[PDB]
Parts: C-alpha cells; structure tokens; sequence
C-alpha cells in the first residue's frame, strides 16, 4: 500500500469518468489488479533511484517480448530449438515465426519488415519491389527486430508483372525511403 | 493481380505457431493485413475498445476476404467474433480453415475446434431492411452486442425476412490437411 | 490458458546455474507477477490483430507507472498542483513538473539528459546555456525525454574540459516540443 | 561538480527527491542521470544484477559527492546501501539529508527515517590492508556481500585493526528544515 499512491491515482482518474458506452472504457482498467501488483513487488525490491529504471525496463521488455509470443533472451539455434515434425520447413519452438528449409538451411524471420502504406490503416505483410517481409537471420545468438518500411503507391508508372487492385484503381507499391532498408541489411541477410 | 487476406484467429500460444506454419506458405502476389500500433506515440484514456475497432475496421477496409484461422477455442473468443461480424458488413470473402492438425515439437496435434460460424447468425427484420446479429452465449442465443443491426442496401424478399441463419450455412470451411491445404489454399481465396 | 511459452522462457532461465548471485536473471524476481499479467491477457478474447494493440496499451502503461509518470497528458488544471509550497508549485501527477509562482510558466525538470562520449557519462546539467529543465509549450503536455549527445573540449574551454552540444541539428527537435528555459 | 543522487525508488520518496532537485539549478550544478533501454540492441544482453552494478559503479565513477536522501525506509534498502558502500570505496564525499518533512497535495509528510549510516560498517584486517565491509540486517551484524573486502593505501594503525566501526560517525546527516536545505543545500555538497 504504501508504495501505490500514484498509480492508485492515475487508475482513480479514469475510474472517476462516466462512459456513455462499454465501448469507451480505458482497455487497461481490465488489468488493473495485476499492474498494481507487480508495481508493488517492484516497489517493495529494494531498488534505489539510479537502479529502478534498468530494473522497469528489464521487467517491461520482458513482459512486451513474453505477450508477443517472443523468447526473453535471443534464439540459440540449437537442435532443442527446432520442430522436426514437418516434410520441409523446420519451425523454431521459442520464436515460431522463424523457420528454416532443411536441417542445415538458413534460417528466415517472417515478421522481419512490416510495410506501412501512405494511408492510416494500409499496414501489411507481403512483397514490395523485391523487399519481403521475410528475411534471413544473419546468425545465433538472435535477437527478433520488425522494421516497418514505408511505402507508397504507384500510379503512373504501374508494373503489370506485380499490381495492387483499390477502390483507386491499378497501382503498384513502391519503397518510399530506400535508406530504411540500409539498416534491414545491417540486421538481417536480404531474403530472394 | 494480388489480394490481401485479414487473418481472423485468436490469441493463444498453442494455435499462433499454427497459425505460422499457414503464414510460411501464404508469395508476391500474397498480402496479409497487419497491425502497427504503439500506444507511446499517441493517452489510456482514449485507447479503449472503439479505438480497437478503428483500427480492425481500418485493416478490413484494405482486404478483399478474410481468412478465419480454427483452433480449439475460436469459437467463442470476442475479438475473433468481431472480426467475422464486421467482415460480413464489409462484404468481405469468408472462409475458415481449421488448422488443428500441425503437430507440435512432440507430434501432438488436436482435434478441430468447434465451428466458429455455427456460434454466429442473422435475421432480417420484418420490413427486409435491417439485419439483425446474434451470438451464441450464456446457453441461448443473445442479440450481438459488439455490432448494431444495420440497414442493407438491397430488401430481402419475405421468404428471408424473420428467418434465423447460422453463419456455417453461409461461409466454406476447409481442413489444411484433409483438402491438401499445402497446394490449394491459393484457390480458396482467390 | 496460454503460458506454456511463457513457461517454458521461465524454465530457461531457472534451470541453469548460475556461478554467482550477481548472474541471476532480475526477471526471475517477478515471474509470478508476469505471469499472472500474462493469463488475464490471454483470457480477454483477444484475436491475431487486436492483441498486439491491447499489449501495447498494457506495458506502455506499465512503463509509465514505474517511471510515475501519468498514463496519459498532464492536464493542468487546479487540481493538478500541491499548493502546499512557498515558490515552486509542483505536479501532482508528474512531479519533476514545476511552475514557479501560481502563474509561472511549467518546466519539466527531465526534459534533456545529456549523453556524453563515455560510457555511463549520463547527467542532468547545464552544457552550453542549454539546461537540461525546459518550459511547457503548454497543456495537454505529453511527457518526452530528449537525450542530447555531448562532448567534451579540452581544447577551447572558458578543470580541465568545457562540454558542447554536438549535434546542433538535435536541439531543433527539442524546441519544437519544448520552450527554451533561460 | 556532479553529484550523486542515492535515494530509495517509491513514489513518495521521487518526488521529495525533485523538491530537492529543484534547487540543484544553477549552471555549476550536475547529477548523474541513469541512460539504459532493455529493448535496444546495445542493452539486450544486460540481465542481472552484475548490469546494475556496472551502471551504478560508471554513474558513480563521474561523480565526486554522494548525497543520500532519507525517507522513512532507506536505511533497509539493497541498492541504496550498495551505491554508499561504492561510494565509500571511491572516495566520494558523502552526505545525508531527510527529505520527509516535503508535504504533498493533502499535507502528508513522512516520519523520519532511521539513519541509514547507522545499518552500515567497516573493520579493518589484523595486517591493516585490507578493509572488511559489515551491514545490519534487522537483528546481527553480517559481512556485507554486495561488496567484497578491498585493499587500502593507508596502511592504518594497530589502535584500528580489528575494531568495527558504523558510519555514523564518518558522514554528516542534514536535516532539510532544521538545517535551512532551502538556503544551505549548495553549501553543503561544495
């Protein structure tokens, strides 16, 4: 208790509003019970002024790494690591978006590069001028980073060989800042 | 020419590695939807469930079908209904899949989950001109919270109207392994 | 439920030995905190698009509250203020905010941290007439931390060193989102 | 002329801590900021509590006064002690103030802790090399193990060897009202 007056007030303040609908209630008032929780363990742990922010940001990437069905360190790549229960594409148990072909093959990332449109919403997986969303793992041990890659639409000079269909006519999508993908290829092997 | 599916599944460890193998093998001409928000950028006092449907609805709105992905417990998951519901209004392509027969690093699959569309249906009003939505839960069949009726733009002749229809009478389902899945989920889309 | 990945990260963790106290992993201390965060998101029905939104809002919030700071803008309105000081009113909700007088103009005392060439060379201070407090543009106020690289001149200094701001370009961001405290 | 800020981490405790802070103003005045994200790739391998005790120790090392702040608790806080034993061990100047009397909105203050360097203490070995550190932890003295023995230049006299001695009488303790913080704070770090 004596460590929660704060969070207890931010908490009060969305508590305290009248919603017209249950649409309109804050989504983290659901969870309050176990954020206040690990506010206190956190704050009963002895940790000074200098010591608790690495000690936050130790817990809270680990919670976002754990929500995301992602490992708390980086991928091994070990023989443990892998499901050998397939034909051909081995899935890796820790990090299941990344697999690799064959026993020996290089293993990919699926949710290396999200590609994000001009317009609010146009986010997706897929190819873009050669640049998929998947790419090769440069090694072990692996640490998962998704890049969003902007992107825009190309009306004028469309490639009939890989076109889009809207409710604005053909297009084809197009990288909109090159030099993005400069810091993929310093994480990631380029995927063709 | 290329499509883009909105995946439809529910959160749970057990099923998104299922979930992954389908994504593997879904090309160039393949898009998937998917999400990008950070809740940094923007106030938990504005990030509540209206928030979450304009940015599902804003996905939807750059698809052409969406794709229910079937585990066990699918079918009665609030954020999956949502998005069956609101792909119906949208005129968006259906279909399911169950995907419950990957086997996991020990050999294990399951059995197939329980039919997502036979939890959903609809009834058009006595006029023809609204649809009314329903979900199966608490033992009867409730009135859809999560999605008011809405007007249609075409009237339904009176042999429709005050009929109740499930949404498996409606959508296809597919098993990846019984209907070979690994070469003809292309032809379930598109 | 949906913790058996979960689970098994812990298992990691737990089941290697450890040479000394120093190397135990922190998160272990609150594994049954994370956990238990962990099933009541997995029972909330999410789905394959909305879950990373509510995972989100979720550990954003988290962030906030360990740092104290709000979960959303300062709002600054009366209530918003302890009264219960002589100069400097301080936020209720984000307490390195300060106005000096009932109607000074509000500061943010964390607004710069300077970043120096050394590793762990990290400091509040003054380098160059920029402090690292700054004014409010105004409210709503949404908290931000601009970590402004520094170096230290040996050469033309006004004991031994006089720190410069490096990159000029990085205080044109700052002043757009703060005012310049003098 | 960067001082050290030790202070035990709670919400009652930050904001005295920035009451003071916020006297620390003028141009000849730093403190040691903490810089560390888990998430980016240069943090993504600092896990336990080796990485804090480096972040501390390099936070430290740029700093030439330690100045503990007192609430009611932080005499029995880990990390608080840790940072005054390697303050000690480099020499740093240390002070220590109480902070409880700051009222927040409604008035509420704190009572006065215990003194912090009371729960910690030293003794040097029978040769005088070698200094063995000693903390308090509610009911013995026990030899301190976040820190180990070090060797010390001064070679110290028999009349020490094997007498403990608490730090209490080493460091001076200020109290912000009695002493007059608001116009003797910078007095007391320079």
């Amino acid at each position: 208790m004596n460590s929660i007056t704060h969070a207890e007030f931010e908490f009060s303040l969305l508590e305290n509003v009248k919603y017209e609908t249950e649409d309109e209630v804050p989504i983290v008032l659901e969870y309050k019970e176990e954020i206040i929780n690990l506010i206190k363990k956190f704050s009963n742990s002895g940790q000074s002024g200098m010591s608790a922010p690495i000690t936050a940001s130790i817990i809270t990437n680990c919670i976002k790494n754990l929500m995301a069905f992602k490992p708390i360190g980086p991928l091994v790549g070990n023989e443990e690591e892998w499901n050998y229960n397939s034909d051909d594409s081995f899935q890796n148990n820790r990090l299941s978006a990344v697999f690799k072909t064959g026993l020996n093959g290089k293993p990919y990332y699926l949710d290396a590069i999200t590609f994000v449109g001009e317009e609010e919403y146009d986010t997706f997986h897929g190819h873009v001028e050669g640049i998929s969303s998947r790419q090769y793992l440069k090694g072990f041990p692996f640490f998962p980073k998704t890049f969003y890659i902007n992107v825009y639409k190309d009306f004028e000079n469309k490639d009939e060989n890989n076109l889009c269909s809207g409710d604005d006519g053909e297009y084809t999508y197009r990288i909109k800042y090159p030099e993005q993908l400069e810091e993929v290829f310093n994480y990631y092997d380029k995927f063709t | 020419m290329a499509k883009r599916v909105f995946f439809s599944f529910h959160y749970q460890d057990v099923i998104d590695f299922r979930v992954n193998v389908v994504r593997n093998h879904w090309t160039k001409l393949n898009q998937s939807a998917a999400g990008v928000f950070d809740a940094s950028l923007w106030d938990a006092k504005k990030t509540s469930d209206i928030a979450l449907k304009r940015l599902i609805n804003g996905g939807l709105n750059n698809t052409s079908v969406t794709c229910v992905l079937i585990g066990s417990q699918t079918f009665n998951r609030r954020w999956v209904r949502y998005e069956i519901m609101k792909s119906i209004e949208k005129g968006n392509k259906i279909i399911g899949i169950h995907i419950n027969a990957f086997k996991d690093k020990y050999g294990n699959i399951k059995s197939k989950g329980p039919n997502p569309f036979d939890y959903l249906g609809y009834q058009y009003s006595s006029d023809g001109k609204q649809l009314h939505l329903y979900e199966w839960t608490g033992g009867k069949w409730e009135e859809y919270k999560d999605l008011a009726p809405y007007r249609v733009n075409q009237i339904a002749p009176e042999s429709l109207r005050g009929k109740f229809y499930s949404l498996s009478s409606v959508y296809r389902v597919y098993d990846w392994v019984a209907d070979d899945g690994y070469n003809k989920f292309s032809s379930w889309v598109n």
